[PDB]
């Protein structure tokens, strides 16, 4: 099974986003390492355009689900890896309770020995006292069960999971991911059978960063079969 | 060309407004004159930004070399403009380009002294070791210009550089070696990493040994809270992880999700280093910042031989 | 008797008729003012063995050909009149440990500078880079000056130890060519950065160097004391003072020095010896051809330092003290093409310094 090979030991990892949330036209670009054997991601990430106008954490899904560590006895349902090194299509839908929605499209391939995610975003229908615009989520990240489904139809397969994002009066902002991969390889892939991964992400800043960044530790792993 | 002329000299002029009619008209983009010099070339002399911007939206040659070999880049650092060598950067220049004199961008910033300048050339990757047509790096450039802060800063950067991708290959004579010639042990990079971070993640153990009698900071923290005992409990080095806690390592130290060295150990499935933490006083009720014990941790993997240990509490 | 003597048209032929029209009051014999073109290549066929006047006026630089072939009258003027001129100038007359011609005036060029843009000039060449990023502040370049001539980029690339042709007790090394040296390369090469860096131009050339200085455009130049009447019909606030320093070195400017040979067929050799000695090489005699043209700065001392009010012609002498004499021998010929050459590739980056300097050594018939 080729394509795994690849994800052996730590990887280097870049992140370009261009996004439009409202008009309020951005970019982003992040830096770092991932390691597939831990599900282990140790990236940072700093706006290139200055400001951002949406929260930084709204934006983690967004910014390489290969690196999901996955147990030995689940390699069979690591589509990620096996799609690459040519590398798969990642489109979401977010829908942000009571607010606008993301609506995404991405090609995690490899370029080289790195793995990249160019990533291009539209928001639309944000209100301006929203807890977006407003800035009202939380610098901080939970835990989450991102539950993989297979569709036949698409040769690809299905995502979808809610997103808790903490308000700073305590309430919460929860993101409908509607997510669908396609492999951009013509070969072979497998298609897994229906299981979840298990996310944990920590959202820091650099003390030595004037630009507006976010450095973000995440660790996740494959489960739901024996 | 006309057009080709037009917009050189639209260029060095700075019409901001004059440009983007010529672009609509298709011309261009890296036409050059006799000298090979293209209009990306005069803006980032002249320090035009906006034209700058718009020239590489439109698909300028960023590492274009003149006949001298003079690229954009070593004009915006030679003439002390910022903006224009952020944004060179930032669209693919390259930071190493030599012209015909082996003079990189850096050996430039370093004869006029530009700090602010010199800061993001070595942020993106400059080349300190770089030599020049005659035998003269960046360094030797800022001495005989007279500017000596920079020559120390340029002679620090170029050590730590040096020493991290000593530890990281695991040459343990040439870590010794620059430690001589006042190589700074917590010496950290933008990722906060240190010589010690790497010589415990990669596995070197006589590189770790030395490095932490000269000063190493063994509870060194990374922008991820990550400390060269989790490093070494994440890939399993037994020996290093003693050493670590030998020198004093926090065997409770955190890192920004809240796992301890024993949270990484029971993850990745190395027991003989659990018992060795618990020996060294390993708080196995420490939960991480949502709530998981190691134990947790250790039965999630399928991992149960840990979890017997750790049911001992 | 009778006296024939050539001078060129741009140069004070009406002065010199009245001290010729004078000279004709004591002595009897007709002194002809004349101003024919192409004087000094009609000059060594014509008179060779046939009637030509009696006395000639050029720069030095070509009675190298003429005492080639003997044309010229040896001329000995005495310890006391020997001692009114500067010492120097005697060697651009001198030919194979002879001398040749009296020297008249000394031309050589000067750093010329806009005091409005500029009130202190740079004393040293290192201080024009910093300098041209305080000027460039403010749209305006700070250096400009012709780059095509190797005559007038010269003094820099020389100033560090380059020279033509070692000149020692009156004769030339031809062998021995000095384009190669480490003062030639350290000097060009910093030239080149000028251009490299932006600061110059390499399709610079006279007159754009000119128009900008008198434009205002710039804030400096190097040009010789012709420009001059240039200069102030554009009516800049422009001085003159020394070239400046390279390596510590003075610039190195080639100096032309104005002489006057006598013709070696000539029936009347003594008394024409005695109207340049004692008529013309004096105070008033230099005075009356100075109303007409202007010489500039002048051979003989006790009239300088009457022109050395002038700072702009005490300037140029400062340089030619400093600066090397041209040679006269004809090998000078292919050293201004080599030379050329060297200094426009080098200029455009068609070739690397020590490339371009290498091909220019050999070319003026050296040895590196």
């Amino acid at each position: 099974s080729k394509g795994e090979e690849l994800f052996t030991g730590v990887v280097p990892i870049l992140v370009e986003l261009d996004g439009d949330v409202n008009g309020h036209k951005f970019s982003v670009s992040g830096e770092g390492e991932g390691d597939a054997t831990y599900g282990k991601l140790t990236l940072k990430f700093i706006c290139t355009t200055g400001k951002l106008p949406v929260p930084w954490p709204t934006l983690v899904t967004t910014f390489v689900q290969c690196f999901s560590r996955y147990p030995d006895h689940m390699k069979r349902h690591d589509f990620f890896k096996s799609a690459m090194p040519e590398g798969y299509v990642q489109e979401r839908t977010i829908f942000f309770k009571d607010d606008g929605n993301y609506k995404t499209r991405a090609e995690v391939k490899f370029e080289g020995d790195t793995l990249v995610n160019r990533i291009e975003l539209k928001g639309i229908d944000f209100k301006e006292d929203g807890n977006i615009l407003g800035h009202k989520l939380e610098y901080n990240y939970n835990s989450h069960n991102v539950y993989i489904m297979a569709d036949k139809q698409k040769n690809g397969i299905k995502v979808n999971f809610k997103i808790r994002h903490n308000i700073e009066d305590g309430s919460v902002q929860l993101a409908d991911h509607y997510q669908q991969n396609t492999p951009i390889g013509d070969g072979p892939v497998l298609l897994p059978d229906n299981h979840y991964l298990s996310t944990q992400s920590a959202l820091s800043k650099d003390p030595n960063e004037k630009r507006d960044h976010m450095v973000l530790l995440e660790f996740v792993t494959a489960a739901g079969i024996t | 060309s006309d057009l080709g002329k037009k917009l050189l000299e639209a260029a060095r002029a700075g019409q901001d407004d004059e440009v983007r009619i010529l672009m609509a008209n298709g011309a261009d983009v890296n036409a050059a004159d006799n000298t090979g010099t293209t209009p990306l070339h005069l803006a980032a002399y002249s320090g035009h930004l906006e034209i700058v911007e718009v020239l590489l939206k439109h698909g300028a040659d960023v590492d274009a070399s003149d006949v001298f070999g003079y690229t954009p880049l070593h004009l915006a650092a030679y003439w002390g403009h910022l903006e224009i060598v952020e944004v060179l950067l930032k669209n693919g220049a390259d930071v190493n380009a030599m012209d015909s004199d082996g003079m990189t961008p850096l050996h430039l910033a370093a004869k006029w002294g530009y700090l602010e300048i010199v800061e993001v050339l070595l942020k993106h990757g400059a080349d300190v070791n770089a030599q020049d047509k005659f035998g003269k790096t960046p360094y030797d450039l800022a001495t005989d210009n007279g500017n000596q802060w920079i020559a120390e800063l340029l002679k620090r950067a170029a050590l730590r550089r040096k020493l991290l991708e000593a530890a990281r290959a695991g040459h343990r004579d040439e870590v010794e070696d620059l430690i001589k010639n006042g190589a700074d042990v917590n010496a950290a990079d933008d990722v906060g990493v240190t010589p010690l971070h790497l010589a415990a993640q990669r596995g070197h153990l006589e590189i770790v040994e030395v490095l932490l009698k000269c000063g190493a900071d063994v509870n060194a923290a990374d922008l991820w809270g990550q400390t060269p005992l989790h490093l070494a409990a994440t890939a399993g080095h037994l020996e290093i992880v003693e050493v670590l806690l030998k020198n004093g390592a926090d065997v409770n130290a955190r890192d920004n999700i809240g796992h301890t060295p024993l949270h990484l150990a029971a993850w990745a499935g190395h027991l003989e280093i659990v018992e060795v933490l618990l020996k060294h006083g390993a708080d196995v009720n420490a939960q991480d910042k949502f709530g998981k014990t190691p134990f947790d941790l250790a039965i999630d993997n399928g991992n149960e031989d840990i979890a017997e240990v750790l049911q001992k509490a | 008797g009778n006296l024939v003597i050539w001078i060129n048209g741009d140069k004070g032929y009406n002065g010199l008729a009245e001290v010729g029209k004078k000279f004709e009051k004591d002595t009897g014999i007709k002194v002809t003012v004349e101003h024919p073109d192409k004087l000094e290549e009609k000059f060594p066929q014509v008179a060779a063995t046939g009637d030509g006047p009696d006395i000639i006026f050029w720069a030095h630089d070509r009675f190298g050909g003429y005492a080639q072939s003997g044309l010229l009258a040896e001329i000995t003027p005495d310890k006391a009149f020997q001692d009114k001129l500067y010492p120097f100038t005697w060697d651009a007359v001198r030919y194979n440990g002879k001398l040749i011609a009296y020297p008249i005036a000394v031309e050589a060029l000067s750093l010329i500078y806009n005091k409005d843009l500029l009130p202190n000039p740079p004393k040293t060449w290192e201080e024009i880079p910093a300098l041209d990023k305080e000027l460039k502040a403010k749209g305006k370049s700070a250096l400009m000056f012709n780059l095509q001539e190797p005559y007038f980029t010269w003094p820099l690339i020389a100033a560090d130890g380059g020279y033509a042709f070692k000149y020692e007790n009156g004769k030339y090394d031809i062998k021995d060519v000095g384009v190669d040296n480490a003062g030639a390369k350290a000097g060009l090469t910093f030239l080149v950065d000028l251009i490299k860096n932006k600061h110059m131009n390499a399709d610079t050339d006279y007159s754009i160097a000119e128009a900008a200085f008198n434009k205002g455009e710039t804030a400096m130049t190097i040009n010789g004391p012709w420009a001059w009447s240039n200069i102030d019909t554009s009516k800049v606030n422009y001085g003159v003072t020394v070239l400046p320093t390279f390596k510590g070195q003075p610039s190195k400017p080639f100096v032309g020095v104005l002489s006057a040979g006598i013709n070696a067929a000539s029936p009347n050799k003594e008394l024409a010896k005695e109207f340049l000695e004692n008529y013309l090489l004096t105070d008033e005699g230099l005075e009356a051809v100075n109303k007409d043209k202007p010489l500039g700065a002048v051979a003989l001392k006790s009239y300088e330092e009457e022109l050395a009010k002038d700072p702009r012609i005490a300037a140029t002498m400062e340089n030619a003290q400093k600066g090397e004499i041209m040679p006269n021998i004809p090998q000078m010929s292919a050293f201004w093409y080599a030379v050329r050459t060297a200094v426009i590739n080098a200029a455009s980056g068609r070739q690397t310094v020590d490339e371009a300097l290498k091909d220019a050594q050999t070319g003026s018939g050296g040895t590196p």
